[PDB]
DNA sequence: TTAAGCAATTCGTAATCATGGTCAT
DNA sequence: ATGACCATGATTACGAATTGC
């Protein structure tokens, strides 16, 4: 019997809304050390992978590894029915036909017990074949999201140039072009505004903006994002969590 | 001329011949630029629903040619107010006025030449239909039907040419007059068959004109009996033809005992020309008899309508629909049944899927389908617009790229099945069975930009427990089911290997050769796109069985 | 001649915006005591009744009882009204239009609007019935609960053992929210009231979504349920109220 | 090259906010004293005129006169990429084929360089009216309010009597009249309203008025000059210039 | 220089418009 | 505090295809 009592429903709502658009049907694996769920989009170039360790939760009674066939649209509809003062708890019996979600308010008030039906997506559980990335950069997430937004406004193909320790985005469209050249920044006052490039290998890669527009949606969970780039290995965008991550795996178009 | 020229040259030649035989010269009227459209017919509101009562069908014998040759309508009979006033022609005897407002003269003044051409064409069609009547072979029956169908197109092409603005001698007056006459005639016959066959005159029920398609009126007499409905339809058609001019004639053609009127210019039913056995199952306008819908929809709609009308068991039809949905969602439908064909156009303002597909094929292969060719494609899964998600079925079969099963369920099969089952089981009960309660994400043999260098952690079976550190196809928690999952896997492998053997041995028999390799490119064979799918699926299921 | 002077221009704006979506044509029967207005929904399932007293107007003459027969036009005209404005209704004898004077504290800014008024109101006989349950809860809570449970199904199930339970059973799943009366907090406005016989009714979601739009006049909403009569959804006013009558679904 | 650096990036954005909706294409003619550009709608009822002086720039260098015509919808996209801490700088070479917009910070080295392709073969700049029968001024937010309120009742709005500004609109659902008088005791140098000869009565087009009132973002005070049988002047003051609108009236008899 | 007509439904994509969530104020 | 602005459903329009008379 799984019983994952959170600390605040906004955490899980943002966790889901970070990737509820790219993918739509996932398998949440409630194992004995938290929750882990990976999926791939229909275009098969984007792989979402989420890990919420047991530390992020408040209570965890799951004693047997269970699987939940979540449909992200219905679950987002359910999560939109949550307040900002509720301790959402996900309960599931031995053989789960449906999942129970309770947004019991801290002060004694109306408990919100929703029963969401589950499916069996019968998919495979995947994992990245790891490799030493050519450059593991860290960058404030809001700035990255703004950069992707204003660049994708121009064209539909964003390029990244990691050379000589200056992260560079370029986009060459029909109405013109746009080139952002941010230097590696570091400061003691604002730790979020920190950009430390790696001179391991120069990286010149171009990704489709139609996928970065979905990557940048999970920009609220992590105040800063870690982008790992390699000319052969597929790029990774890691949004760090309190006890996990919401990392995306994207492959440059070719 | 029959292969490089349309239907205009034939009526032109006929007109010139009849003119030469009547001492008349055709002017060289400079063809006008163009026109948008004139007023056609007045299709009656289709009262939708399921009709188990026999609906008779009464249609007109060559409506527009009959109207033309019945009112002395032609080029040589087209007068106006000034002409009739100058000649002082009596009304209703020497000249008549059409519902469009145009003026013509009776046969007492001048016999037209379009009536003569139409007499010739209908006398040809009469014998073309008599030959079909005296013929037994079903293939030869269809051939004689096509022969008859081409002699009623030209008889209608006469009116079309008189109304064709683009083309010589465009006389929109005559086309507008025949359309007005047809509209008024169907309205009058509807009124008459609703008036005569009612309670007051001494009949059992109230006849209601259920549907009308500009020449036909599907009157419902109410009598659940079928032979009585046929006799009443014949009597009604005869009485109606009694109230018209000689060349016009209404005829009782058919009856629909189970009638399913889906919408306007869209319906289906059973063809009863004899009160002892149905002829066929009609499907007018439905997505089954179309060509821009995958053949799966056609097969499903055929089987569903067969179960609903012929056998009359909606439960079995719903069970079959559920099974089809499960097959779609679990990738159990062949690619050959998921192929959509669309006719390519010369220029495109709004981009289309087949147009972009043809352009990509030209850029990739080296040559693509030119204009006019029916380009076929399947809708692969993706995020961008639908016209950017379409691929050659051979490219899909080779690259093993996945098919958008949810698209085919919701956009291709959901709407027609819903529209045909809702008049029986209601809208909500019909739409409830289209919820996605199960899915099969293939993610296999798709090695590409990201689908390569990825792992499969091989989770536990029947519970998908990631804590499968202990070897074996099962975790220690659900080990009590080790005798059922093996049975399931083994029987899946049995079915797959039987199907694989049947398909490949069948391919060898077809290729004629046994000791040679069968490298067949024929993509029109139902077994094509299926042998490779079964080979792949059997490979995967055997590799899954090898874990025990 | 009828001459009303609203205390606040935003008052009548919130009054009309609470029901301007479910009904299109209404008759404003203005009398010496005030204005009475009722009309049925376009689908004839929702009944609204408007009651305003003389106590909400800074000046209300209403010489003769006159009937004021398009909610869209009224809302478009009332939209022009600003914060520092005193809306004044003006109606002549047997009018064909109506003047809406938007005066200002500063007498150098004047804005008057005329609005052309024929409605055959099927006047129903409303009568105070003895309902099985009579509850009251904050308007923001009920609106939130309905907006939440309407996404799950088109029908909402609402009291047994002095405890209401909002249940909605749809296709994607089901949702339950318990309800217990309380007045523990000093402020009562956030309290839940409840008063005789168990009641279990089911209403359409859309009509509830139109009714919860009335959560702009009062911080509380009273609900009166009866198994053999349409429900009573009323929002209290300082000088009246705006009540709703919703016919439940089939059993 | 062409070096025109704005004091703040948020200035050019509001400047173009007036053009974007009504103006389709506009050829910017640069000079040694500032930038000027004009255009007329496709229906030839409204004329726009831009005048930006050097005083609204931290540095200006336009040695040779320049003339570039581009799309505002594409330019607005480029301008939206500007943070509130960056400085805009227009960059164009001799006989430019494309303009270059530059965003730079002052604490962290962040260079944002955007290119924009630019010619309609039309540089007709014509102004004739320099004396109107009445001059008034009022807040830009207040005028836009009255305009969008009156536009809901009709497709035209009629604007002038002795010492009063009258806004009247008559339509199908009814009529609407807003009468605003200048004197205000607020003692605030912004929300005040002034009016300064001959009575004026002319009806204009609502749509054009909606497109004009959208210039309320450039400043907080718009002046309206009226003249019978003459295009009205809708001007928005600017620190180094203005954006004036010339809307022609409608024949009413 | 050459080409029958119109009526009707269904689906996809864009353009436009109402409405809510969150922020400088 | 009040709307501002961006994001997200309804609604309309029209191209494209095909079939029905
Ligand atoms: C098929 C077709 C039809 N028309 C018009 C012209 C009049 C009506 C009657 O057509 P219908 O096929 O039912 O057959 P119909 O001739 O009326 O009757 P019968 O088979 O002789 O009984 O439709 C056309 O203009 N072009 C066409 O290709
Ligand atoms: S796929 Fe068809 S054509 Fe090819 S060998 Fe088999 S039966 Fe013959
Ligand atoms: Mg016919
Ligand atoms: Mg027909
Ligand atoms: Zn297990």
């Amino acid at each position: 019997m799984l019983e994952a009592k959170f600390e605040e429903a906004s955490l899980f709502k943002r966790i889901i809304d970070g990737f509820k658009d790219c993918v739509q049907l996932v398998n949440f694996q409630c194992k004995e050390d938290g929750i882990i769920a990976q999926a791939v989009d229909d275009s098969r170039v984007l792989l979402v992978s989420l890990e919420i360790g047991v530390e992020a939760f408040q209570e965890y009674r799951c004693d047997h590894p269970v699987t939940l066939g979540m449909d992200l649209t219905s679950l987002s509809k359910i999560l939109r029915c949550g307040n900002n003062t509720d301790t959402l708890t996900l309960i599931a019996d031995n053989t789960p036909d449906s999942i129970i979600l309770l947004f019991e308010d801290t002060k004694k008030d109306r408990i919100a017990e929703y029963s969401l039906k589950l499916m069996d997506i019968d998919a495979d559980f995947l994992k990245i074949e790891e490799l030493q990335y050519d450059s593991t950069l860290s960058l404030p997430s809001s700035e990255f999201s703004k950069i992707v937004r204003d660049l994708s406004q121009l064209s539909d193909s964003i390029n990244i140039m990691i050379t000589k320790e200056t992260i560079k985005f370029v986009a060459d469209g029909d109405i013109g072009s746009g080139s952002v050249i941010i230097k590696p920044f570091v400061d003691m006052e604002h730790p979020e505004t920190s950009i430390k490039l790696e001179m391991d290998q120069p990286v010149d890669l171009t990704f489709g903006a139609k996928y970065l527009l979905d990557i940048i949606k999970g920009s609220s969970l992590s105040d800063r994002v870690g982008i790992r780039l390699s000319s052969e290995a597929p790029a990774l965008f890691q949004f760090d969590l309190k006890s996990g991550f919401l990392q995306f795996f994207l492959a440059p178009k070719f | 001329y029959l292969l490089a020229r349309g239907q205009q040259i034939k009526v032109v030649s006929q007109l010139f011949r009849k003119c030469l035989e009547i001492d008349t010269v055709i002017p060289n009227m400079q063809s006008q630029a163009s026109d948008d459209q004139y007023e056609g017919a007045t299709v009656i509101e289709p009262i939708r629903g399921y009709y188990d009562v026999p609906i008779a069908t009464l249609d007109f014998n060559s409506l527009y040619p009959s109207i033309m040759m019945a009112h002395n309508l032609c080029y040589t009979t087209l007068c106006n107010k000034a002409t009739v006033e100058r000649l002082n022609l009596k009304i209703d005897e020497d000249y008549v006025i059409t519902p469009n407002g145009d003026y013509f003269v009776t046969t007492k003044r001048r016999r037209g030449i379009l009536p003569i051409i139409l007499d010739e064409l209908i006398s040809a069609r009469k014998r073309a239909k008599k030959d079909l009547r005296d013929e037994k072979d079903p293939f030869k029956r269809d051939v004689l039907n096509g022969r008859q169908l081409a002699l009623k197109i030209s008889a209608n092409s006469v009116y079309g040419f008189t109304g064709a603005t683009v083309g010589k001698l465009p006389c929109l007056a005559i086309s507008s007059s025949v359309t007005a006459y047809g509209r008024t005639m169907i309205l009058k016959t509807k009124t008459a068959v609703q008036e005569k066959y009612c309670i007051k005159n001494g009949y059992k029920h109230d006849a209601v004109v259920v549907y009308g398609d500009t020449d036909s009126v599907m009157v419902k007499f109410g009598t659940t009996d079928l032979k009585e409905a046929m006799d009443l339809g014949t009597e009604a058609a005869k009485y109606v033809s009694t109230l018209f001019k000689h060349p016009i004639n209404l005829e009782f053609e058919k009856a629909y005992f189970p009638y399913l009127l889906i919408n306007k210019k869209r319906y289906a039913g059973l063809f009863w020309t004899n009160p002892d056995k149905f002829d066929k199952l009609d499907q007018k306008g439905l997505a089954s008899v179309r060509r821009d819908s995958c053949s799966l929809v056609s097969i499903v709609m055929n089987k569903v309508l067969k179960k609903i009308l012929i056998e009359r068991n909606v439960d079995g039809a719903l069970a079959f629909v559920r099974e089809t949905i499960n097959d779609i969602l679990h990738n159990r439908v062949d690619i050959s049944k998921l192929i959509i064909s669309k006719t390519l156009a010369p220029n495109y303002t709004n981009p289309q899927p087949h147009a972009v597909l043809a352009e990509r094929m030209k850029r990739r292969e080296g040559v693509g389908p030119n204009v006019g060719d029916r380009v076929d494609y399947v809708i692969i899964g993706g995020n961008d617009k639908l016209y950017n998600r379409a691929e050659d079925p051979l490219f899909v079969l080779e690259n093993n790229i996945q098919v958008d099963s949810r698209y085919y369920l919701t956009n291709q099969l959901q709407n027609p099945i819903i529209s045909i089952v809702a008049p029986i089981i209601g809208d909500k009960q019909a739409n409830g069975m289209f919820v996605v309660k199960s899915i099969k994400i293939n993610t296999g043999s798709q090695k590409g930009g990201l689908m390569s260098f990825i792992k499969k952690v091989e989770a536990c079976k029947s519970c998908k427990g990631p804590l499968r550190k202990g070897e074996g196809p099962l975790c220690s928690n659900c080990l009590a089911r080790s005798g059922e999952l093996y049975i399931k896997a083994l029987y899946d492998v049995r079915d797959l290997e039987e199907k694989y053997s049947r398909l490949w041995t069948q391919c060898q028999r077809c290729a004629g050769n046994l000791h040679s390799e069968v490298l067949c490119s024929n993509k029109n064979c139902d077994i094509f796109y299926m042998r490779v799918k079964v080979k792949k699926e059997l490979q995967e299921k055997v590799e899954q069985l090898s874990k025990w």
